[PDB]
RNA sequence: GCGUACAAGACGCGGUCGAUAGACUCGGGGUGUGCGCGUCGAGGUAACGAGACGUUAAGCCCACGAGCACUAACAGACCAA
RNA sequence: CGAGAACCGACACAGGUGUCCAUGGCGGCGAAAGCCAAGGCCUGUCGGGAGCAACCAACGUUAGGGAAUUCGGCAAGUUAGUCCCGUACCUUCGGAAGAAGGGAUGCCUGCUCCGGAACGGAGCAGGUCGCAGUGACUCGGAAGCUCGGACUGUCUAGUAAC
RNA sequence: AAAAUCCUGGCCAUAGUAGCAGCGAUAGUCGGGUGAGAACCCCGACGGCCUAAUGGAUAAGGGUUCCUCAGCACUGCUGAU
RNA sequence: ACGUGGAAGUCUGUUAGAGUUGGUGUCCUACAAUACCCUCUCGUGAUCUAUGUGUAGGGGUGAAAGGCCCAUCGAGUCCGG
RNA sequence: UAUGCCAGCUGGUGGAUUGCUCGGCUCAGGCGCUGAUGAAGGACGUGCCAAGCUGCGAUAAGCCAUGGGGAGC
């Protein structure tokens, strides 16, 4: 059902990848991949809502840390 | 896709290809498209409505610009350029020796000054003495 | 020279088609020729190359 | 899930009978006292005013440690005389 | 189309190829740097993974010493903007010269002077923060002796610029 | 013809190897659309790149490369709707 | 002394544009049959540049290196002998 | 007994070989000039769709007459 939980997106962002290049699609697959092996869905659409916090600055910049919202049905896994 | 309702939209629109929206989830309609007509008509049901263009910083210029051309944030590390290139002669020079001369031929004209002591005056003024027209005025007496 | 740009680059038209011989040919800056005829009236050959 | 290891591979440790990693708090450290406001400040009618003091061992920050199961070490697969 | 794919270069070639927009903002001497509009782009077109080892290309920082390196200080570094002070030998009296060397530089409050005025310029007094005020960027290391050619200029398109 | 760095064609090893990184322009990421198929086709958001130019208008030169529709055997430094 | 002014094959300058010293770096089956990057020289002048136009092979053109005359030069290239 | 060597077999790749000849090469007999009445030659046009070639020429892969030919074009 519906969780909060939160990201931590240090592990990627600024941890790796290109500090200049991405960060922002750093951050966008680090939290499709907390949302899943979570809830145990293969992927969620996720945005947009938590796209334009990711990328609410520069790429470069980034948000470390971002709390969600979840929710997830019973029917095609969401 | 629908590159080419980018072609029109940004036209009738009168905006840049650029700056032209797009729903999206009505990309159906857009998508369908095909007519001049239909690409403002979909206009009107905001679907199409491209904007958001930039503004200038106004941060940088602005206080700075009321500061400096004031005094301020001047002075002996700021300015590059030598003496010249700001503040010029030949310039400001002509900004006094010019109204100078003039106030020495208003007088004698006017008839105030006699005509041997215009012509000294005309001469020491054009020649570096005088500060500004009243210092002129004072050494007048 | 040797191409590098440094020619390719030169951008001028010549040997344009001629009127009466199909192949282009006739320089512009020329007359005409490179192909057979003009100036001369009648055909162009030259014996450099093929035996007679 | 991590390193006492490491170019691939290898190696080593831990996996809820758990402190392996992160978060948070504290300890231990680095800079050198924050924003704001109050007083002072050469002066200037005034506007304005570089800067000084107080608040403030401040503020900001940490690739280390500890406490702590909150979060994630799930789930489960396979090979084997 | 007019070009890091429509042109020439065998190619969707990091090369070559003329003109006008030189008045977009901050910056500053500036058609400079840096940052940002308008406009254009994510096609200088293969991606995924390992703290990602050795080795290589570009590059940053290295205590104490400071050219011991080397044919040679090659390479890198140093200096740097602006104002004030001050400036040697020599000299064709032009120059040498930014010689050298020394000092200053931010911000804030209130002002004076030049000018018709500027969102122009030059100063004054007081207050005040930092290790550092041309705080980035932009930005000369300096001096002497000798040889040659007087100087600016030309040259081996493709190992020689003297 | 066994031979001439012999001529022409075909073919093996080399190798699933080098290159598809290096350039002051390091550029994408998350959702979604279409589709038999999508890392690179399109929409949005977020993040960036270019500022005498990766912007605007043109000369030469090219010559239909322009627009639309249908396509993917060829071409595209991978893939491609 | 102050002003007048502004001359210059004058100076600084990646303004544009031109040139090409060092790195003997990168590349050297290249991006490239002369390239890339940093450095460096000139930048009102005997300057740079577009287009048009003239000079032709024992001939031209040459601030002269035997340089250049379409990747060809101590005698171009093509074909012929 | 992997990696693998030599020979064969089935399939492929390749296009030799054999066979074939709408092309060449050579000899021989005959015949032999065209053009301003534009060959002559060239340019540009001309087709339902037409880029090349050929043919034509704004009457434009053609128009008319006579003869031949013949059920196709």
């Amino acid at each position: 059902d519906v969780v909060t939980r939160e990201y931590t997106i240090n592990l990627h962002k600024r941890l790796h990848g290109v500090s200049f290049k991405k960060r922002a699609p750093r951050a966008v697959k680090e939290i499709k991949k907390f949302a899943k092996l979570h809830m145990g869905t293969d992927d969620v659409r996720l945005a947009p809502e938590l796209n334009q916090a990711i990328w609410k600055r520069g790429v470069k910049g980034v948000e470390y840390r971002l709390r969600l919202r979840i929710s997830r049905k019973r029917n095609e896994e969401e | 896709n629908l590159r080419t309702q980018k072609r029109l939209a940004a036209s009738v629109v009168g905006v840049g290809k650029r700056k032209v929206w797009l729903d999206p989830n009505e990309t159906s309609e857009i998508a369908q498209a095909n007519s001049r007509n239909a690409i403002r008509k979909l206009v009107k049901n905001g679907t199409i409505v491209k904007k958001a263009v930039t503004v200038h910083s106004k941060s940088r210029t602005r206080a700075h610009a009321q500061s400096k051309r004031e005094g301020r944030h001047s002075g002996y590390g700021k300015r590059k350029g030598t003496r010249e290139a700001r503040l010029p002669s030949q310039v400001v020079w002509i900004r006094r020796l010019r109204v100078l001369r003039r106030l020495l031929a208003k007088y004698r004209d006017a008839g105030k000054i006699d005509k041997h002591l215009y012509h000294v005056l005309y001469k020491e003024s054009k020649g570096n003495a005088f500060k500004h027209k009243r210092a002129l005025v004072e050494h007048i007496i | 020279g040797k191409g590098t740009p440094s020619f390719g680059k030169r951008h001028n038209k010549s040997h344009t088609l001629c009127n009466r011989c199909g192949r282009r040919s006739f320089h512009v800056q020329k007359k005409t020729c490179s192909s057979c005829g003009y100036p001369a009236a009648k055909t162009r050959s030259y014996n450099w190359g093929a035996k007679a």
